[PDB]
C-alpha cells in the first residue's frame, strides 16, 4: 500500500461515482457506450472471483463489492433505465474483435493454467482496450460532453497511477507481474490523444475533437 | 500468484 495505489484507487471511484450520478442526475445516457461499461464490469466480474477464495483486508473487499455494484449500475441505467436515450446507432464498436482474441490470448499467455488464473488474465487483457468503445463512438460523434472527459481523464489517470504504483512496489518490495505490467502500458497509451486533447482543449475551455 | 491490487 502506497500513495500511488490509493490516488489510483480514487481517481478510478471517481470516475465510477461521476458517470453514474451524471446519468442518474439528467436522465440521460446520451454520448455514453453502453458496450464500454458490458467490458468494464466483465472486467470486474473475472477478475474478482478471488472474493470467494481470499480475504485480503475490508478495504479489498469493500472496494471489489462497489467496483462490482457500480459498473452493474451504469449497465442497468443504459440499457434498461434510460434505454430511450441510449444512442445505439453511434455505438458501433463490434466487440467481438476485443473479447474473442483477449479470451484466447488469457488462455495461452497466463501466469498459471488454472481457471481462477485465466479468468483473472482475461480482466487484464480485456481492461486495457475496454474504453475503445467510448473512444470510437467520440470519434463517430464528433463531440464529448464536459462530464465525459472528466470521467475519461480520471478512468485514465487511474492505471496510470498504478504503473507508477508498480514502480514503487518493485523498487521498495520486489514485486513485479509483468502481465499486468504490460496492459496498464497498453491501457495507458490508448489515452494519450485523449489526454492531449483535455490538456491542451478542455482545460482551456475548448470542444474535445476526436 | 495472489493478486492483491484492483
Ligand atoms: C464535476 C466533475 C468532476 C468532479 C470530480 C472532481 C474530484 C475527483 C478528483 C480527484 C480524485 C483523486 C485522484 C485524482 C487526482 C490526482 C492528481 C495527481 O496528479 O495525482 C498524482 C498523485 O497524487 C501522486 O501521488
Ligand atoms: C480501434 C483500435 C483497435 C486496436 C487496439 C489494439 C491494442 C491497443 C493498441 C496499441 C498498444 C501498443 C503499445 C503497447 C506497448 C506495450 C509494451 C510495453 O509495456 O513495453 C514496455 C515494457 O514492457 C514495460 O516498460
Ligand atoms: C494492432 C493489433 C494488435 C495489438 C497488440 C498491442 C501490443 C500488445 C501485445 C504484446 C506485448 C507488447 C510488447 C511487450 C513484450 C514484452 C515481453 C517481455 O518483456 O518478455 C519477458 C519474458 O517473457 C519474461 O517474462
Ligand atoms: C483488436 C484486437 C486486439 C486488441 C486486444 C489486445 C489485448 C491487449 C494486449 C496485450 C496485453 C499486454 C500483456 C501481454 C504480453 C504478456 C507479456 C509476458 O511477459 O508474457 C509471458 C508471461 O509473463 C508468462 O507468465
Amino acid at each position: 500500500m502506497n500513495i500511488f495505489r490509493l490516488t489510483g484507487d480514487l481517481s478510478h471511484l471517481a470516475a465510477i461515482i461521476i458517470l453514474l450520478l451524471k446519468i442518474w442526475k439528467s436522465r440521460s445516457c446520451a454520448g455514453i457506450s453502453g458496450k464500454s461499461q458490458l467490458l468494464f464490469a466483465l472486467v470486474f466480474t473475472t477478475r474478482y472471483l478471488d472474493l470467494f477464495t481470499s480475504f485480503i483486508s475490508l478495504y479489498n473487499t469493500s472496494m471489489k463489492l462497489i467496483y462490482i455494484a457500480c459498473s452493474y449500475a451504469t449497465v442497468y441505467l443504459i440499457y434498461m433505465k434510460f434505454k430511450a436515450t441510449y444512442d445505439g446507432n453511434h455505438d458501433t464498436f463490434r466487440v467481438e474483435f476485443l473479447i474473442v482474441p483477449v479470451g484466447g490470448l488469457s488462455f495461452l499467455v497466463n501466469h498459471d493454467f488454472s481457471p481462477l488464473e485465466i479468468l483473472w488474465t482475461f480482466s487484464i487483457y480485456l481492461e486495457s482496450v475496454a474504453i475503445l468503445p467510448q473512444l470510437f463512438m467520440i470519434s463517430k460523434t464528433g463531440e464529448a460532453e464536459t462530464i465525459t472527459t472528466h470521467y475519461l481523464f480520471f478512468l485514465g489517470l487511474y492505471r496510470a497511477l498504478y504503473l507508477v504504483n508498480w514502480i514503487w512496489r518493485y523498487y521498495f518490495e520486489g514485486f513485479f507481474d509483468l502481465i499486468a505490467v504490460v496492459a496498464g502500458v497498453v491501457q495507458t497509451v490508448l489515452y494519450c490523444d485523449f489526454f492531449y486533447l483535455y490538456v491542451t482543449k478542455v482545460l482551456k475551455g475548448k470542444k474535445l475533437s476526436l | 500468484a495472489e493478486h492483491d491490487e484492483f
